[PDB]
């Protein structure tokens, strides 16, 4: 009987290659904040405390 | 200068929620709620409800 013999064989294309992946990382940068602390305090003053 | 800004939030009662919020579409200008077990008034201007 005339029976097949081994197939063809895959071709492979060597090369490089860079994965990337989707971007979950907030964008991040350096900001100066700029405020003041305005503190009024009102006191009772008693006989013997504050 | 600001001594001071007490700010609070107060409850709408039921009767203002259904009666005039879902009635008329309004708001009352007055809040009356209970805190710190009081019952306290605050008009909005400083003048009548409306």
């Amino acid at each position: 009987r005339r029976c097949p013999t081994r197939p063809e064989g895959q071709n492979y294309t060597e090369g490089i290659a860079v994965v990337f992946k989707e971007n979950i990382a907030p964008y991040k940068f350096k900001a100066t904040m700029y405020y003041k602390d305005v503190t009024v305090s009102q006191v009772w003053f008693g006989h013997r405390y504050s | 200068q600001f001594m001071g800004i007490f700010e609070d939030r107060a409850p709408v009662p039921f009767e203002e929620v259904i009666d005039k919020i879902n009635a008329k579409g309004v708001c009352r200008s007055t809040a009356k709620y209970v805190r710190n077990n009081m019952e306290t008034t605050a008009f909005h201007r400083d003048d009548h409800e409306t």
